[PDB]
């Protein structure tokens, strides 16, 4: 006997580490989560040799032991369990057996001596923390705009930089850029970091205690996220990422506010008639009123036409019509700030009265 | 249109593998994709004497050799014509604010120090430099050629362009297999 | 002290350091070109070869036809300027290592400069050629500590246009 | 169009191993032993002694599963194979409490039926596993 635990003690810890344990990696292990009993506290830990997660599991355990067993099969398991029975771990040679109820489960286990870690960095180079809500909040104000699997490895990332007491969230495809930024309580020597796509999942997923806040460490090529009794450690992307002052325009004269919801559910309607090769849309800005129109190759066009608060001269923009719904709909405010130049040059989205979000799409030539 | 082929996938790397009603057909995507890309590039040079302009985000920090700042104070109309506007940051660097479309997609930095090298020793007068040497993007090098609802819009290279079946040298850019490679299975 | 201590940059292309003189103007992009030219020479009439770095992504070119039998043509000497490439097919090529002192840039420049000079003997395109990329063209300007390590260009260097003081107070004239 | 086969011959007659449990827990107990079964074939084996229902499932991986569920049952024992699936739908698409479960012999057909609906039949062979 090595453990004994209510079901859902050691299925909610398990919940960690579905994204990060590939169900087919080339290493067998991998494919195991990795238990560890010592002064009766368990251990939970996964790791795809990039993403490395654990956190604290039940405490009903009398002994110390380290195995590793299939991530898959234990959590079906678990799950498949009612919830509020008891759980009996046993350890029998390279076998665990479970036991619930009149259930028994008899499965294979792997040493943890070929379980691998990440061996972290210990050259901490910043530390904050921030409102678990704000970082979430932040991360998804700026997920959408990253490219996913470009030529350019920096930018399958978010760029993650603090400071003073300044911590910002950049990313972009070439095509878009998404800022965002907030105050953090400490002030830091200018650290910046490349988040992978698949830490920024994860780290999205975690973000589940709005309440509390969230510790960021930034190490040697390195990032620890800690929180809720669960701590991550991520390699960065290398490389250098692109300077975002530059990309933010500073010229877009023709600004009007208009609601997001509405115009959201214009793009919409209207994409459905939309050439589906290129996707775009033409937006006509003229004095009190802003049009948004489609059309396809079956010669079908779809129109709608928002009223604007608006005064200065007109405007005809085309549109990847993908990048502007993302903008609507991952901004949770209730009206939006748009900011024009000309038809060849970028466009400014941004929440008024709201300095720490921005935007930028450039036109499309339709 | 029973076309070259229906491009299938990619293969290691460098080659695009399009499955016809002969066989599965092998195009070297950058020897095809230069060939087409001079083509177009020369006849839309030909024609409104200027090729197609695009902007964008993100300007490329150039770092611009010292005579090709003058270069660039020479008429940088001709620049403008071959499709690259970029603008002087200051001390000795560039910036490429617009690059020609039918290329994009990186090392823009590349294509804007070929051009404007050769803007020394004004005499142009040669025009071919909009070959290999401007073509020095082709398509995408060795990444990516996204997940196939473009791969066929390469296949379709070599209709309404010419200069096919010879490539810069001669080596073919496409087909060898056909239906009978059960041989290579003995 | 001397040649001063940096403290800030002005729009992107002057480091301004202040002396017991006045605040210096130095041409960054300039003095780490000349720096770069004088260390890659050190480097290079002794050891016989630049100090090469392995990166991680390695960046692919373009690679004129001409350019990859350049690079069938002995590769010996672009490893002895720190630069070794491999050819991944087709007609392209990538650097798997660049020059360190040179590190982020558009490696991509300095290889094809290196393998477009291939069309024998010379030295000296180890300079601005080579030096093409000097420091960071005109952003990212890494902050005064470093700025002043950047200040210690012609410390142990010697050696077309000056790269520092105009401040006498002819500003004082400019405004005055 | 076509002639649809006589399900007359379909059915058993003769089950004697007769006993009604639970169509949520055995449909609970199938779910949690199909999971360390074979993913392709699922062969799921039932042992009926008097009192107590086994279910018990293996896979590639010499991984073994087994659950038991008390039952009104005095009859003599009986082992019998079963693809999983087949058992799982009947307790997915039928919404009563009690399922009554007839067997003859491990060779030929069981009898799935609801207490006092004489209107549903539900029909298996088993397999040898």
């Amino acid at each position: 006997l090595i453990l004994q635990a209510e079901r859902d003690s050691l299925l909610k810890p398990l919940q960690a580490f579905t994204g990060i344990v590939e169900r087919l990696h080339t290493l067998p292990i991998l494919s195991n989560v990795l238990i560890e009993g010592r002064g009766g506290q368990t251990k939970l830990l996964a790791t795809d040799l990039e993403i490395q997660i654990d956190t604290a599991g039940p405490e009903g355990g009398a002994g110390d032991f380290r195995i590793t067993t299939n991530a898959k099969k234990f959590q079906d398991i678990l799950r498949a369990l009612p919830a509020g029975a008891l759980v009996s771990l046993d350890w029998d040679d390279n076998r665990l057996t479970l036991k619930a109820g009149k259930s028994r489960f008899a499965l294979q286990t792997l040493p943890a001596a070929d379980f691998p870690m990440m061996n972290v960095g210990e050259d901490i180079s910043a530390t904050f923390s921030l409102g678990q809500e704000r970082f979430k909040t932040m991360l998804s104000q700026v997920q959408y705009s990253m490219a996913v699997q470009d030529i350019r490895y920096y930018l399958n990332g978010l760029l993650m930089q603090v400071e003073g007491s300044q911590l910002r969230l950049v990313a972009t495809d070439g095509h878009r850029l998404a800022y965002a930024a907030c105050a953090i309580d400490a002030d830091l020597p200018r650290a910046e970091v490349i988040l992978p796509r698949k830490t920024v999942l994860e780290l999205f997923k975690l973000l589940n205690n709005p309440d509390d806040p969230i510790q960021i460490e930034l190490l040697d090529k390195q990032v620890r996220f800690q929180c809720n009794g669960t701590t991550i450690v991520s390699k960065v992307i290398d490389g250098k990422f692109p300077d975002f002052n530059r990309v933010i325009p500073l010229d877009n004269d023709k600004i009007f506010v208009l609601s997001r919801a509405e115009l959201l559910g214009a793009l919409e309607r209207v994409s459905i008639l939309a050439n589906e090769k290129f996707r775009g849309a033409r937006l006509f800005l003229q004095p009190g009123l802003l049009s948004v129109v489609c059309s396809n190759n079956e010669q079908e066009e779809a129109r709608e036409e928002i009223e604007i608060a608006y005064q200065g001269g007109e405007l005809e923009v085309g549109f990847n019509i993908g990048y502007l719904m993302d903008v609507l709909r991952n901004i949770h405010s209730d009206d939006m700030q748009l900011a024009f130049g000309d038809a060849n040059r970028s466009t400014l989205f941004t929440v008024p009265n709201n300095p720490n979000f921005k935007y930028i799409v450039m036109p499309m030539r339709i | 249109l029973p076309p070259l082929g229906f491009a299938i996938a990619q293969l290691l790397g460098i080659y695009i593998l399009a499955q016809a009603e002969d066989s599965l057909l092998l195009i070297d995507m950058h020897a095809a994709a230069e060939r087409v890309n001079y083509e177009k590039m020369k006849r839309q040079r030909q024609e409104n004497g200027n090729l197609q302009s695009q902007h964008l985000l993100i300007p490329v920090t150039f770092a611009a050799s010292h005579e090709e700042c003058a270069a660039l104070a020479d008429h940088a109309e001709t620049l403008a014509g071959f499709g690259l506007e970029l603008s002087d940051m200051g001390g000795n660097t560039l910036a490429v604010r617009a690059a020609p479309v039918m290329l994009g997609k990186s090392d823009v930095v590349s294509l804007a120090r070929d051009v404007l090298g050769e803007l020394a020793q004004v005499g142009a007068s040669h025009e071919n430099r909009i070959l290999a040497t401007m073509s020095c993007h082709g398509s995408i090098r060795a990444g990516r050629r996204l997940t196939l609802p473009e791969m066929n819009a390469l296949l379709r290279d070599m209709e309404n362009t010419p200069r096919s079946n010879q490539c810069n040298h001669g080596r073919p850019t496409w087909v060898k297999l056909t239906l009978k490679e059960l041989d290579t299975l003995f």
